[PDB]
């Protein structure tokens, strides 16, 4: 015997997902205050941002890029932010830096994708992190005082 | 037999209609060593089991290649009506559908026999099937299968105050085998 | 509660140097010895194992080829070598003598042993106790394969063994069957311990009503205590808990990052799940190594076992064997075997001497001044007269030349006593 | 017939087929990107390619391994066959043996050993009545209200 | 049964006559019998004391199961793959994601 046919069957949802009000706000928020949002019954079509939008890195763990069209996700969470182009590469489990000691630290159970791109232009002006905890913070975690030390 | 992707469940197999208790939000069935076994699909709710879409309990009954290259097919732990149904004929060779349902099935107790005929008479083992039952090639050309002849049955006349006694004898020398060493097999670390 | 071992009850014996005691009246008691013989043959199939019917999985096992050619071949090796050990403990007489019209054979009671008549089945009222005392995963290939001789042949190998031997003599495997009555095949049975021949003879009845009482002894033993046949229930849980391992190391993931391929094949791209698919088929394949390996081991026990066995079919059952504590505690070791799931229970009917009695002894007589030694038994004492007597039962008889034979003189043994000997 | 002495041919066979799986399990991979280490070492740098030798001789050392324990075992239960001929020898062909269907069927136990490729033959001189007759008999004799056995 | 009292010259004497040797035999040389006993057991006593191999079947147990366990000992000594023999090591100069 052998397999022939597929019985593709995924559950009945008409929403188309909003990624321009995701990947395309205003202004992206600060590193040591990003903001999460919750993404809920839509889908992950990952085809309208083949335009216009030049993916510098797109590195999924736990999963592959190839087969994100395959699965269906219980509960997807994205979690925004806006940082330099050097420190692109601390982004990652198992890493130090500034932003994954004292900004944003990943689990070492992660699974999911990290998606970041160059723009230089639709943001200018000034941003602020934070360099100097007394702490490194637990993953997942946020922090927003100013002046702690 | 086909290939399904239910929810990101890849898998392979035949869905059949079945009435597992699920909650409300189960949507695979863990079964046996962590086996994915009875699925919900997303539209039109209901329980889907996946039955493997074949057999693997089936023997292969054979002489020599050599012989004859003639052969016979057990299927255990089943019917031999069902067998059609467990073996999936819609689409297996035209070859195998000949063995699949034809005039020389048989039914035992460890499933059904097709490629042999039963006589009634019983011989010793060749091939040893199971479950008191064995094939043989010797019996114009076919496989037969058969009951075990545990042996000729006799009776002896204990009539409570006779006895027999041997009057001659005879002398007969009898062959036993028995091994005694294996060949000295020395594997080298390097060159291996 | 805690204690120290009783290595048992501390006796004493008084060796007094001239005192033997000799025992008066005897018992007839049966022992059960309970042997196995094979175990399930468990026969785990290439596909459907590893691989939940998945292409990628079996197209990457197509480099493993050779290995479960090899499990597979040394399963279906042992499942042989099982059938033919079951064919060996219990085929070994080729004619299946028919049971007697009468089960009372001289006064002893054989219908515990055979089946009744008016029965379509083989299995006896005892192999019927066996059975009820004796109680006994295929997505993943592991399929039990039904022994090649079912139990109503079995049965049927027992029925004739037992028959045989109520029927026959000693020459139930030599030749063919050789009628002798039952009450004179005991007789030499016993002829053939150093009880002399007439000893059954004048206490027949007490000797059947001994056996009787034995069996029914026995029975209500098989019935009251479950531990009896431990040794094939310990057997089937060990085939149980060793496929419940091997269903259990199927579980886990050996390094990969789920122990389930179907999530791996979903998530993953080929090239970067490759890596996991043979990271998980390493650690089944070296599971099922495992498994074949224990089973290989477990045979060879069950094989040396079931050697015994015929062993002691071939020794104690189509005859009598001479062995100290081989088949029971006792002097004859005539046997009646019984079926069991996976195993025998063999029906010792064993002699033990029961009462005792003090005398006082010497090794030759002095008579004319020459030394007399007995030919068989020792050479007893009462308070007024010198009897000699057999060694394994009292029945004593005069001193008589018939008896004795004479050699040396009366000066060159030591602990001699004299008195005159009958002609 | 050249079925007689099979038992020492299923012996040669099995060593025979011990040795042939063990060159056939030499042919595979373990995990790595080739069977041989000749290409191994060629095509990759030292770095990369001692991960697959190590996975090569991670899979060739349980090789050897199972191997050795099969030998073992096979060993053992030839040890006990062994053991078993040792005792027949010592009880059938140097004295007379009086255990029931020991050596041959028959009554006497006289044997005679010849040597076999990795193995010992028997031929076992054994005594069986053919003719028989049919009597009546009684255990005991009376006379003069004596009874005689 | 039970320990049924027998002299032990006559308990010889029937060790004799289970053989084909008959029973008078030992009653006329009961001290050269003896007498052969008890240097017998001065010599395997002498033996025993003199030559340290005859017992060497035990030896031969008792070593195996030390080089087993010598073995398995020395086998915990290697990496088998990993970066190091030891997890202390692994554990520190590593991160959980990679020393996993
Ligand atoms: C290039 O990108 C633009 C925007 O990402 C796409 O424009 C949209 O096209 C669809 C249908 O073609 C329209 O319904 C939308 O209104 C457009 N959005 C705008 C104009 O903002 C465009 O389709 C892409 N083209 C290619 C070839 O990929
Ligand atoms: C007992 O049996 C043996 C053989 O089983 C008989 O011996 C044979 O006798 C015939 C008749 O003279 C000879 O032609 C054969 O050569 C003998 N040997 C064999 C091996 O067959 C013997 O005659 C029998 N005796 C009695 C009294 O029946
Ligand atoms: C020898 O022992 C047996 C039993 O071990 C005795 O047989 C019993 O005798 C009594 C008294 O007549 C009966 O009530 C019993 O039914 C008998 N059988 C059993 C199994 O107990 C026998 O009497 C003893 N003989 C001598 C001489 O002591
Ligand atoms: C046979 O005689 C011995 C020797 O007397 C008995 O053993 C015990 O011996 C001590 C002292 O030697 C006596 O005080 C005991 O009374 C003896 N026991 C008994 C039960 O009387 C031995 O018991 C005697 N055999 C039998 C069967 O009574
Ligand atoms: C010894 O006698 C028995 C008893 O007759 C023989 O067994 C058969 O018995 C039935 C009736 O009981 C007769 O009708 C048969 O004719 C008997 N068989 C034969 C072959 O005559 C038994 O066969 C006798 N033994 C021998 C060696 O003939
Ligand atoms: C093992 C054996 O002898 N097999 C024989 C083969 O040699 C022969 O060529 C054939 C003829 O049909 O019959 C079969
Ligand atoms: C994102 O928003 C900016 C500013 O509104 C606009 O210029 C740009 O075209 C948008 N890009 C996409 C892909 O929507
Ligand atoms: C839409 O969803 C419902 C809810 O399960 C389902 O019954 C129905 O078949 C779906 N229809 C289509 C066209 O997918
Ligand atoms: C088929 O097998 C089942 C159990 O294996 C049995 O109950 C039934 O009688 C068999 N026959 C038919 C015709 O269903
Ligand atoms: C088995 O079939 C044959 C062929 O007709 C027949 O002669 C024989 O009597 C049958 N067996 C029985 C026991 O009826
Ligand atoms: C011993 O037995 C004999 C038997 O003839 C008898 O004559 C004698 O009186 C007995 N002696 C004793 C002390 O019982
Ligand atoms: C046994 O030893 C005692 C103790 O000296 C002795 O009196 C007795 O005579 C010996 N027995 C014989 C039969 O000589
Ligand atoms: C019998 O034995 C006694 C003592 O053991 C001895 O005094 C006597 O002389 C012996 N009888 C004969 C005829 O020698």
């Amino acid at each position: 015997i052998l397999p022939s046919t597929e019985v593709v069957r995924f559950p009945n949802i008409t929403n188309f997902c909003p990624f321009d009000k995701v990947f395309n706000a205003t202004r992206f928020p600060n590193v040591y205050a990003w903001q999460r949002t919750k993404i809920s019954d839509c889908i992950a079509d990952y085809t309208v941002l083949y335009n216009s939008t030049s993916f510098s890195t797109f590195k999924c763990y736990g999963v592959s890029p190839s087969k994100l069209i395959d699965l269906c996700f219980t509960s997807v969470y994205a979690d925004t932010f806006l940082i330099r182009f050097s420190e692109v590469r601390q982004i990652a489990p198992g890493e130090t830096g500034v932003i994954a000691d004292y900004n944003y630290k990943l689990p070492d159970d992660f699974t999911g994708c990290v998606l970041a791109w160059n723009t230089a232009q639709q943001d200018i002006g000034s941003y602020f992190y934070r360099s100097h905890r007394a702490v490194k913070l637990k993953p997942f975690e946020r922090d927003l005082s100013s002046d702690e030390n | 037999c086909v290939n399904f992707n239910f929810n990101g469940l890849r898998g392979t197999g035949v869905l059949t209609d079945s009435d597992k208790r699920f909650q409300s939000f189960q949507q695979f069935g863990r079964d046996s060593a962590d086996f994915t076994d009875s699925v919900r699909d997303p539209q039109t709710l209901q329980i889907l089991d996946i039955s493997p879409c074949s057999f693997g309990g089936v023997s292969v009954i054979t002489p020599g290649t050599q012989t004859s290259s003639k052969v016979a097919v057990l299927y255990q732990d089943v019917n031999c009506t069902d067998v059609p149904t467990a073996l999936g004929l819609d689409q297996i060779s035209a070859a195998w559908r000949v063995y699949a349902i034809g005039n020389d099935v048989f039914q035992t107790q460890a499933g059904c026999l097709v490629g042999a005929e039963h006589t009634n008479i019983s011989y010793e083992c060749d091939i040893p099937i199971g479950a008191g039952v064995c094939a043989s090639y010797n019996s114009t050309n076919s496989i037969i299968a058969y009951a075990m002849s545990i042996g000729a049955e006799s009776s002896i006349a204990y009539s409570n105050n006779s006895i027999a006694i041997p009057t001659n004898f005879s002398i007969q020398v009898t062959t036993e085998v028995l091994p005694v060493s294996v060949s000295k097999t020395s594997v080298d670390c390097t060159m291996y | 509660i805690a204690y120290a071992m009783s290595i048992g009850a501390e006796s004493s014996i008084a060796y007094s140097n001239n005192s033997i005691a000799i025992p008066t009246n005897f018992s007839i008691q049966v022992t059960t010895e309970v042997l196995p013989v094979s175990v399930s043959k468990t026969s785990v199939d290439c596909t459907m194992y590893i691989c939940g019917d998945s292409q990628e999985c079996n197209k990457l096992l197509l480099q493993y080829g050779s290995f479960c050619a090899q499990l597979n071949r040394a399963l279906s090796g042992v499942a042989v070598e099982q059938d033919k050990n079951t064919e060996a403990v219990f085929a070994q007489v080729k004619q299946i003598y028919k049971a007697p019209v009468i089960k009372d054979l001289g006064g002893f009671n054989f219908s515990q042993l055979l089946p009744d008549p008016t029965k379509p089945s083989q299995r006896s009222f005892i192999e019927d106790l066996l059975f009820d005392k004796v109680t006994l995963q295929k997505f993943n290939g592991l399929t039990v394969l039904p022994p090649l001789l079912t139990d109503e042949m079995i049965a049927a190998y027992t029925s004739a063994l037992v028959s045989g031997t109520a029927t026959a003599g000693w020459t139930f495997g030599i030749g063919a069957a050789l009628q002798v009555p039952f009450a004179m095949q005991m007789a030499y049975r016993f002829n053939g311990i150093g009880v002399t021949q007439n000893v059954l003879y004048e206490n027949q009845k007490l000797i059947a009503n001994q056996f009787n009482s034995a069996i029914g002894k026995i029975q209500d033993s098989l019935s009251s205590t479950a531990s009896a046949l431990g040794k094939l229930q310990d057997v089937v849980n060990q085939n149980a808990q060793a496929l419940n391992t091997l269903v259990k190391q199927l579980s886990s993931n050996f390094g990969a990052i789920s122990s389930v391929l179907n999530d791996i094949l979903s998530r993953l791209d080929k090239v970067e799940a490759e890596v996991q698919i043979d990271r998980l088929i390493t650690g089944r394949l070296q599971s099922l190594q495992t498994y074949v390996t224990q089973q290989l081991i477990r045979a060879a026990e069950i094989r040396a076992s079931a050697n015994l066995a015929a062993t002691k079919m071939s020794e104690c059952v189509l005859g009598q064997s001479k062995r100290v504590d081989f088949c029971g505690k006792g002097y004859h070791l005539m046997s009646f075997p019984q079926s069991a799931p996976h195993g025998v229970v063999f029906l010792h009917v064993t002699y033990v001497p029961a009462q005792e009695k003090n005398f006082t002894t010497a090794p030759a007589i002095c008579y004319d001044g020459k030394a007399h030694f007995p030919r068989e038994g020792v050479f007893v004492s009462n308070g007024t007269h010198w009897f000699v007597t057999q060694r394994n039962f009292y029945e004593p008889q005069i001193i008589t030349t018939d008896n004795t034979f004479v050699s040396g003189s009366c000066d060159v043994v030591i602990g001699i006593v004299n008195n005159t000997v009958y002609d």
